[PDB]
């Protein structure tokens, strides 16, 4: 009744405030949009071989709960998230330095290890690799353009036919940055294991050249400044535009649309590749875990194997992966091959807090230049200033 | 240290009178607040330092908090386990002058508006916060914490498929229309009562997914709040931005109370199930996580059971505090 | 019964050096042991079987009376 209700509350405050990670088992946190049931299957195999119970959970806001709980010594032994959040966790000392040997490191793509480095230490195992690609309608456009420069002429042909060459999200700088970066734009200069928050590449000549090209497409009516994520997705999936720019999260909708599509390398600009930001799904070990050796065994010898990644992938696709052997297996799908190709040609998403300052400023600059509210030069100058204030 | 013992009762809340420099009140309950009577103690400290009971009121059920009437020197409100709040005039005996009956479960907190000085607030296990006038039987407004992440993942027909608690709420002492609360779902809620229901609240995750038990506005900095809870951490937030400072492992067990000093913008006090009361310096006003002592100023360890109530002295030598606990003790001491 | 279960869980979870000793000597924890064991149960009062009598405060009925509006 009333007494037991009140005592249950007291009990819960006491139990939950005293509890720590349990020794001799593994608790894993991973996002709800990942193949957590497939991961749990890897967990079952690990338990069969070792007698170590593996519990996979997908709590809401796990990326916010982890930094808050980690100091208590409770929470997960292993956390899976995009690498860029791990910078902040590492700064707060919440992640154990991992110890894969040289031979193990050779089993993953070299660039992926850089995504999981902070202050000279490896702080997580790379799992998956995600980046934007060029998506094209095979019926409208069997041979998509290799260069951005070819788009105006292509659009002229397609507009006559009542279609368009290219529609993609112009509102979010994540989508426009690959072009802006191509000829020299960058967020922060990386030197000596560290991003220099005072060296920003937003108003340099390369960024100006890229955004000017974007704005000229708009001025020449090859694109529309108002085009956003939904407008572009609808247009492509309805067969109205020959190309879009998007990531592997968009593929299932295109599958449903029955549009005959391909996924390929992004067009070059001034002979240089478009450089999309790369997100690396990564597995970190809690610095407070009493099970660090068990976690290492699980990650290296069970998960990061063809068998381990297959189990996760068949639950929900991982996209491209950091493990060379399994990437080669997946890459017979040209969509996966393109994802990895664009990722290798792009840049790792910086893992520092100042990226939010970058995104906010660049978002405004691109919207203003595209809409004719500012010139390209003024828009980028103001953004550069705001970031470096 | 100055002391007073409440025989068989456990202290849940304590507050100094805003009118009488030597007067305070304690809300208490029998059997550690789990079952039986509640009791409101009205206490006086004399010249010598002896604490004396000058009045008290036995209630039907345990008392979980109190709030002095900021507009009337003789009136004090209590929050009761039966879902009522009761307003007492300390001149009288035995009974209250008003009963406020709308909450469906235990009322865990009540606080008086320091800006208008007219209205008061309550928060309940029933999941709601109510704003009241002491002159009116019915509440003026009801606020229900509903975090966006919580709301989205909870099934709309949840209440009919068989498979929360608002521990504290406070009026801003800066803005008449702002209310802050903490819930068992680990979210702090910020209400602007000028906006309509369903569009009047911002929510943020404060205590790891574990229950958030306590929240308090900085007395000098309008946008600065502190929270405490079951993850043993004190967090300091900027609501116009959100974590500006953190004190991880501030205590060994859950933190039941945090309260900012009314003398300094950078000083706060915490009370805990680890049976201590601690004084902290907010180093961001640098962070406490990086400092060798985590900005710890003083550790009061005299209580022998869970510490549930703590309040800063308003007048006199700055740094005096009253604490009360499940040991039946009220202590008055200087934390510096 | 449910009260017995909850008390047992508190005994099991929670029985710094200073804090641990304080918990071991706690009167709340002692009550939790006695409820866990089945000696003490709900009579709005608690009572000990081995003592045959009351543990903690006696409950006194309090009316929902309020004073009239007779005082400024
Ligand atoms: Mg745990
Ligand atoms: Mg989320
Ligand atoms: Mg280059
Ligand atoms: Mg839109
Ligand atoms: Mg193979
Ligand atoms: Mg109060």
């Amino acid at each position: 009744g009333s007494m037991s209700q009140r005592l249950q509350s007291i009990k819960d405050h006491l139990v939950e405030s005293r509890s720590k990670i349990e020794e001799g088992k593994l608790v894993i946190w991973i996002n709800g949009d990942k193949g957590y049931n497939g991961l749990a299957e890897v967990g079952k195999k690990f338990e069969k071989d070792t007698g170590i119970k593996v519990t996979v959970e997908h709590p809401d806001k796990l990326e916010e709960k982890f930094p808050q709980v980690a100091a208590t010594g409770d929470g997960p032994d292993i956390i899976f998230w995009a690498h860029d959040r791990f910078g902040g966790y590492a700064q707060s000392g919440l992640l154990a330095e991992i110890t894969p040997d040289k031979a193990f490191q050779d089993k993953l793509y070299p660039f992926t290890w850089d995504a999981v480095r902070y202050n000279g230490k490896l702080i997580a195992y790379p799992i998956a690799v995600e980046a934007l690609s060029l998506i094209y309608n095979k019926d409208l456009l069997p041979n998509p353009p290799k260069t951005w420069e070819e788009i105006p002429a292509l659009d002229k042909e397609l507009k006559a036919k009542g279609k368009s060459a290219l529609m993609f999200n112009l509102q979010e700088p994540y989508f426009t940055w690959p072009l802006i970066a191509a000829d020299g734009g960058y967020a922060f200069k990386y030197e000596n294991g560290k991003y220099d928050i005072k060296d920003v590449g937003v108003d340099n000549a390369g960024a100006k050249a890229g955004l000017t090209f974007l704005v000229d497409l708009i001025k020449n009516k090859h694109m529309n400044a108002d085009t956003d994520y939904s407008i572009a997705e609808a247009a492509f999936n309805k067969g109205e535009t020959a190309m879009t720019i998007n990531g592997p999260w968009a593929w299932s909708n295109i599958d449903t649309s029955k549009v005959n599509y391909g996924v390929t390398v992004l067009p070059t600009f001034k002979g240089q590749p478009s450089k999309p930001f790369v997100g690396v799904l990564s597995a970190g070990i809690n610095a407070a875990s009493p099970n660090k050796e068990l976690a290492k065994e699980f990650l290296e010898n069970y998960l990061l194997t063809d068998e381990g990644l297959e189990a996760v992938n068949k639950d929900k696709p991982l996209g491209a992966v950091a493990l060379k052997s399994y990437e080669e297996e997946l890459a017979k799908d040209p969509r996966i091959a393109a994802t990895m190709e664009n990722a290798q040609k792009g840049e790792i998403m910086p893992n520092i807090p100042q990226m939010s300052a970058f995104w906010y400023a660049v978002r405004t600059a691109v919207i203003n230049a595209a809409s004719g509210r500012q010139t390209v030069d003024e828009a980028l100058k103001d953004a550069q200033t705001r970031i470096t204030k | 240290m100055l002391r007073y013992h409440m025989q068989g009762f456990s202290g849940y809340g304590v507050q100094y009178s805003p009118f009488f420099d030597n007067r305070l009140a304690v809300a208490a309950g029998s059997n550690f607040g789990l079952v039986g009577n509640g009791k409101l103690f009205i206490l006086e400290i004399d010249r010598s330092g002896r604490i004396v009971e000058v009045n008290s009121f036995l209630t039907q059920d345990c008392l979980f908090d109190l709030a002095w009437n900021e507009s009337h020197e003789n009136q004090v409100l209590v929050a009761q386990g039966d879902g009522t709040l009761r307003l007492f005039d300390t001149t009288f005996k035995e009974f209250p002058i008003a009963i406020f009956k709308e909450h469906e479960r235990e009322v865990f907190s009540c606080n008086w508006n320091l800006v208008n000085r007219q209205n008061f607030l309550s928060s309940s296990w029933d999941g709601s916060i109510k704003i009241w006038s002491p002159l009116r039987k019915q509440s003026l407004m009801t606020l229900t914490p509903r975090p966006l992440e919580i709301t989205k993942m909870v099934d709309p027909l949840n209440a009919i498929i068989l498979k929360n608690c608002v521990y504290q709420a406070q009026f801003s002492p800066h803005d008449q229309n702002l209310v802050l609360s903490c819930s068992g779902n680990s979210y702090a809620s910020l209400f602007d009562i000028r906006l309509p229901s369903g569009k009047n609240q911002n929510n943020f995750l404060v205590h790891s997914g574990l229950e958030a038990l306590t929240c308090d506005f900085n007395k000098y900095r309008p946008y600065v709040v502190a929270t405490g809870g079951v993850d043993n951490a004190i967090r300091i937030w900027d609501i116009r931005m959100s974590c500006i400072n953190e004190i991880p492992n501030a205590h060994g067990l859950a933190i039941r109370k945090v309260t900012w000093s009314p003398h300094h913008s950078n000083i706060l006090m915490s009370a805990s199930y680890d049976m201590t009361c601690r004084i902290w310096r907010d180093l961001s006003n640098k962070t406490n996580s990086t400092d060798a002592t985590k900005g710890s100023i003083f550790n009061f360890t005299q209580h022998s059971e869970f510490v549930f109530g703590a309040d800063w002295s308003l007048w006199g030598k700055p740094g005096y505090v009253a604490s009360t606990a499940w040991d039946g003790n009220l202590f008055v001491w200087n934390g510096l | 019964s449910e009260l017995q279960r909850i008390a047992t869980d508190i005994v099991k979870c929670c029985t710094s050096s200073s804090v641990e000793s304080k918990l071991s000597e706690s009167k709340f924890i002692q009550l939790m042991r006695n409820i866990s064991s089945g000696d003490v149960t709900l009579k709005s009062e608690l009572f000990s079987s081995n003592n045959g009598e009351l543990v903690g405060n006696r409950h006194i009925f309090v009316k929902d009376e309020i004073h009239k509006d007779i005082l400024d």
